Formats: C-alpha cells, structure tokens, sequence
C-alpha cells in the first residue's frame, strides 16, 4: 500500500502561482527513498529533518504543494529569503518542517508563446500570511478613484503573464516546485516509512 | 561553476579560525555543503555535513555555517591546537548538468617555530660534470620557519628570469623548510657573465651572493 | 566495518589503457551509489562520475566525456572504472568513495592508487657533486651536496656514502623537470673539518638502474678549503 506520489510529481498539468493546488494524502505508505534517490531535481533542502533519517519516523498528514514559477525565483521560496514572489502568491513560515523540491521542466511548459495561464501575483494591496492563499481577479488601486471596470482609472490587473518560449535564459525557464509539508496532530500516525 | 576557497591561512592556538567556500554563481542554498578533512597523505574523511549535523566521532570543535547574503559558507573550527594542521575542502552538488563541484583548497597552518632571517647560500658547479655541457645552480636558504619563500636571480648585470624553477620545500623535523632553487642555466653561454649572483627578500636580509661560472 | 580496497595501480605512457578496481564488504552492494574522485599531486581533489544503483543513469564530468567509463556488478561486491585515451592530466592518485544519497556526502574512502603517464627510459644517470667552494666552505652555514638528474621511476632516495660520512642529510623532493626527469638532490651539512679529513663520495641506492658508482666530491682546497 504504497503512498500515491505520481499524481503530485508525474502529473501532467500543473496549477498556477496564485493557485497552489493542495494535495493532502493519509492512510499510506509512504517510500522517502524515491525522492533523495532520484537524480532528477535541483533542490532538495530538507529543513531540520535529516532527509537520512526520515523512514522511521511516522507522520499524520503529507500535504503536497505544486506550482510553476522561473528560474530565478526557485531561491525566492524558502525561509530566509525574500524578493518579488515573497507575500503574494506563496509565504512560507520560519519553520517549514517539509522538504522544498523543484526541477526544471523546459520541454511541457515552453512552447511557441507559451501558455498564459501562469500569472503570478503583482503588488497587492494587502500582507500575506503562512500558507495563505488568495485567488482574486480585483485591479490594483494604488490610492486613487477605483475603477471598478477594465483599468478605468489607474486600475492594473494583478495577474501578470509569464512569457515562456524555448529561447530565453536559464535564470527565465519554466520549472516546476514541489513543497512537502509534514506535520504532527492530536491522532494515531496512520502514514509511515517502513 | 567552481568554489573558491583562501590558498592557505595562520593563526596561533587558542582561538577559531575561519575558511571562506564562495560559492561563484548560481544560488548557495541549492543543495547541502560537506566539508572534508584530509591529513597530508591520510585518506579524506567527513568532519561536517549539511552543515548543521556532525558526524558520529567527530570532536565538538567544529560547526559549520551558511552565508545566504553573499553565497559562501564558512567553517568555524574552535579549539586551534598543532593535531589539526591539514587541509580543508567544502563539496556541494550545484548545477542542472548533473555535476558535483569540489571546492578549492586551504592549507592551514598554526603557529609552530619561531622566525629566523633565512641566511644567503649558493652553490658553484663542479668539474666532473662539466665537460660538454652540464651543471646546476643551487641557490637553496635555509633556517626559517615561514614557508612563504621568496627568491630572486639577477646574474650581476640583469635579472635573469629565463627558465626560472624552485625546487620543493621539505618540512624538516623540528617544523621547519629547506626551500631550495634550481635556474635554468646556459649550455653553449657560458661567457654570458663572469658573476652569478642570487637575491632574496624571504622577509629579512637582501645580500646576494656571487660566484663564477665554471671556475 | 566498512572497508574498501583498492587494486591497479601502474605506470603507462599516453594512449595505453588501465584497470581500477574497488571491493566493497560490510553492507550491501545494492542500495548507495557509487562514484569516482581523483587528486592531482598537491592540488585539490577532483569529481569523476557517479553510478546509479544498478548501472542504467551514469553522469561524467565534461572534462573526460567519452573516454571514461565507470561499471558496478552487484554479484561481485566490486567498482570498476575503466578508461581509455589516457593523457597527460590524467596524472593522479584516484580514490574510491560510496554515496550515502544523492545529495549527500561521501560517507567512505579509499586508499588510493597512483597512476601517472611519465615518459622518458630507464636510464641509471651520473650524479655530479656541488663542490663547496664560494659560501659553503665557512660562510654560513658549511654544507655541500650532489644531484642525481633525470631519472625515471621514483624510488631514489638520495643517502650519503650509504652512510659512511653523513653529518645530516636535508633532503628536499625532486621535481618534474621537461616531461620525465626528476633532478632529485641532497645536501649534507658538513662541520667544515671533513673537508681535509676524508674526501666524500656521493652514492644512491637505486634498484632498476646501477648508480653505485661513488662519485668523489670536490674539496677546494686550492681556492677555500
Ligand atoms: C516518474 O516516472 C519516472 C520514469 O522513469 C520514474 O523514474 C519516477 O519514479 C516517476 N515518479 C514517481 C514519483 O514515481
């Protein structure tokens, strides 16, 4: 009974960087060793669980994340640093007991043009919280007379459009990031790594 | 994509020293930096990994970290003592081309001998060896402690550079070197210049010393 | 527990292949990957490849792309690594290291084999005194010495008179001079009261090669001492 991973990893559409797509799984099995073991990523930082030591220890919940951003923004996601994409599509807390992964994935998402439903969050008139999402179509006003249209009156809509063709940078390439999230509640640990 | 490290660093016992691994492009949080400890000669060992945990064995003395502002990540060894003179290297997988990257290199040294003004030798060839076109040039100093030996050849009218060498440096038994030199000579030139003479400036005296060229 | 030996080490010219092997015993041949580091005589160390756990996904450093091969077999407990096309910069002394996971450290080592591509032939060479005359005799600190130049392998260590006149011998290491030679020499430092007493002889012990022949030193005594 082994825990279900090629939905989340082997999977063919992803969802967008507004809309973190949640894949919570329990009453599993859960084999670690297809993930340290696999020459496929580009980061695998584990924060202070020693990925060595992970298939003794039992959990309660795995919730899986997936998202499509670029290059450089891979580093952005990860507690201690911040930049463009730190509070308004995806925050992260100062203790992220999972394991952040990503890999580049320049051969589905980086065609003529590209496909424009990836659209990050722009300037937001508001904070963001750990593991908050917030999927809203609203034009940024920036203190002005509010719009209330189609960029009326200094309205800009927030969902800005990735430009991803198989001619740009490595530092502008579509990747795909995977952030595990363990945890520990008040129940029986139904999910393991024997 | 490389790392670099300092070439060698010196600090008296009693303290921690530091080790510098840049890291030269790309991001420093990618994956995990091992630092390795190696004796000159022994087998490379792991003294750090994921430079938080400590391997089983290993003395307390030694916690690394990781510098996210300028992509380096240091070494901190407390407890400076002579058993821990050796070389030190930091590893971490980096890059989408599936390649690991070593790190530079550093040799650190502790404080051991006193210093002494390294005394000016030279050396004049012989007979035997001179018959058609054979000898050597041995302008090998001696008594001092630092290694960072610096010499100089000027054959009493230039500053002869041509074919310069050293030889190697050996450690002597009581923590010293016998760094010695060996210049390229002239086989067919030997009517270049009645003197040859031999600077130094190995932190102390500069007097150079002369000799003839086959006697 | 955990041990590992290595096995091939050798000396060839440019263009003849070798063999490396690496026996694993104490855990199981089956389940880390393995993978191959070299280091370069007084320089740092240096990444190879890297072998899944059956031998399918196999990664090379650009540097030897080709012309290294690395091989496992589970049913021997043994590392292959296999190359052919040797050149100059594969001078080296090779280790053998497991992985503990991908993105891990090296858990274990190896002894190390040196295996360099030196040229030149066998040749038993002539060694020529330093004939103390100028600022040896007693300027200084008195010493005198000789150089055995250009001999080809490397297990010339350079006594004194086998030990028939010796007062100290600081011995430094030889070096690489064109492509093969090794002008390895040795200066003994005499108390300035030999010079007059007993004429030295420089002698070497050399095994493949005959340099027994005592070459007489030179005491100035005309010009110094
Ligand atoms: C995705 O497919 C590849 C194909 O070889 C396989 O190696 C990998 O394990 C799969 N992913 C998961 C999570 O099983």
């Amino acid at each position: 009974n082994l825990c279900p991973f090629g939905e989340v990893f082997n999977a063919t559409r992803f969802a967008s960087v507004y809309a973190w797509n949640r894949k919570r799984i329990s009453n599993c099995v859960a084999d670690y060793s297809v993930l340290y073991n696999s020459a496929s990523f580009s980061t695998f930082k584990c924060y202070g669980v020693s990925p060595t030591k992970l298939n003794d220890l039992c959990f309660t919940n795995v919730y899986a994340d997936s998202f499509v951003i670029r290059g450089d923004e891979v580093r952005q996601i990860a507690p201690g640093q911040t930049g463009k994409i730190a509070d308004y599509n995806y925050k992260l807390p100062d203790d992220f007991t999972g394991c952040v992964i990503a890999w580049n994935s320049n051969n589905l998402d980086s065609k003529v043009g590209g496909n424009y439903n990836y659209l990050y969050r722009l300037f937001r008139k508001s904070n963001l919280k750990p593991f908050e999402r917030d999927i809203s179509t609203e034009i940024y006003q920036a203190g002005s007379t509010p719009c209330n249209g189609v960029e009326g009156f200094n309205c800009y809509f927030p969902l800005q459009s990735y430009g991803f063709q198989p001619t740009n940078g490595v530092g502008y390439q579509p990747y795909r990031v995977v952030v595990l999230s363990f945890e520990l509640l008040h129940a029986p640990a139904t999910v393991c790594g024997p | 994509i490389v790392m670099t490290q300092p070439h060698s660093v010196s600090e008296s016992p009693g303290k921690t020293v530091t080790i510098s691994c840049t890291r030269s492009s790309g991001s420093i949080a990618s994956n995990y930096v091992q630092w390795y400890q190696q004796r000159p000669g022994s087998s490379p060992t792991t003294v750090i990994y994921e430079d938080n945990q400590r391997p089983s064995g290993v003395p307390d003395r030694f916690s690394g970290s990781i510098d996210s502002s300028s992509n380096s990540a240091s070494l901190t060894i407390s407890g400076l003592k002579t058993e821990d003179e050796a070389d030190y290297y930091c590893q971490s997988y980096d890059g989408s081309n599936h390649n690991v990257v070593f790190g530079g290199g550093t040799e650190l040294t502790v404080l051991s001998q006193p210093k002494a003004a390294p005394s000016v030798t030279l050396f004049p060839p012989s007979s035997e060896e001179l018959q058609a076109n054979k000898a050597t040039l041995v302008c090998l100093i001696s008594d001092f402690y630092p290694g960072a030996v610096t010499v100089a050849w000027k054959a009493d009218s230039s500053p002869v550079k041509a074919g310069v060498e050293t030889t190697t440096p050996s450690k002597q038994s009581n923590n010293k070197y016998a760094a010695s030199s060996y210049l390229s000579l002239t086989p067919e030139q030997w009517k270049s210049h009645r003197s040859y003479s031999c600077q130094v400036t190995h932190e102390g005296s500069t007097v150079e010393k002369t000799v003839a060229p086959t006697e | 527990e955990v041990q590992l030996v290595q096995s091939g080490g050798g000396l060839v010219q440019p263009g003849g292949s070798l063999r490396l092997s690496c026996a694993a015993s104490g855990f199981t041949f089956s389940s880390y990957w393995m993978s191959w580091v070299r280091q370069a005589p007084g320089k740092g160390l240096e990444w190879v490849a890297n072998i899944n756990q059956d031998g399918g996904e196999k990664y090379y450093v650009d540097s030897v792309k080709g012309r290294f091969t690395i091989s496992r077999d589970n049913a021997k407990n043994s590392l292959f690594l296999q190359m052919n096309s040797v050149r100059a910069e594969d001078t080296a002394v090779y280790f053998c290291a497991r992985v503990w996971y991908y993105y891990g450290p090296r858990d274990y080592w190896g002894q190390g084999t040196l295996v360099t591509v030196s040229s030149a032939s066998t040749k038993g060479p002539s060694v020529f005194p330093l004939a103390p005359s100028s600022k040896s005799t007693s300027g200084g600190t008195a010493a005198l010495g000789c150089l055995v130049k250009d001999y080809f392998p490397e297990p010339v260590t350079v006594s004194w008179n086998s030990g028939a006149l010796t007062s100290g011998v600081h011995t430094f290491p030889a070096v690489l001079q064109s492509s093969g030679l090794y002008s390895l020499s040795s200066v003994v430092t005499v108390p300035s009261s030999s010079l007059g007493t007993q004429t030295y002889i420089c002698n070497v012990n050399h095994k493949p090669s005959n340099t027994k022949v005592d070459k007489r030193v030179e005491p100035k005594s005309c010009d110094k001492t």
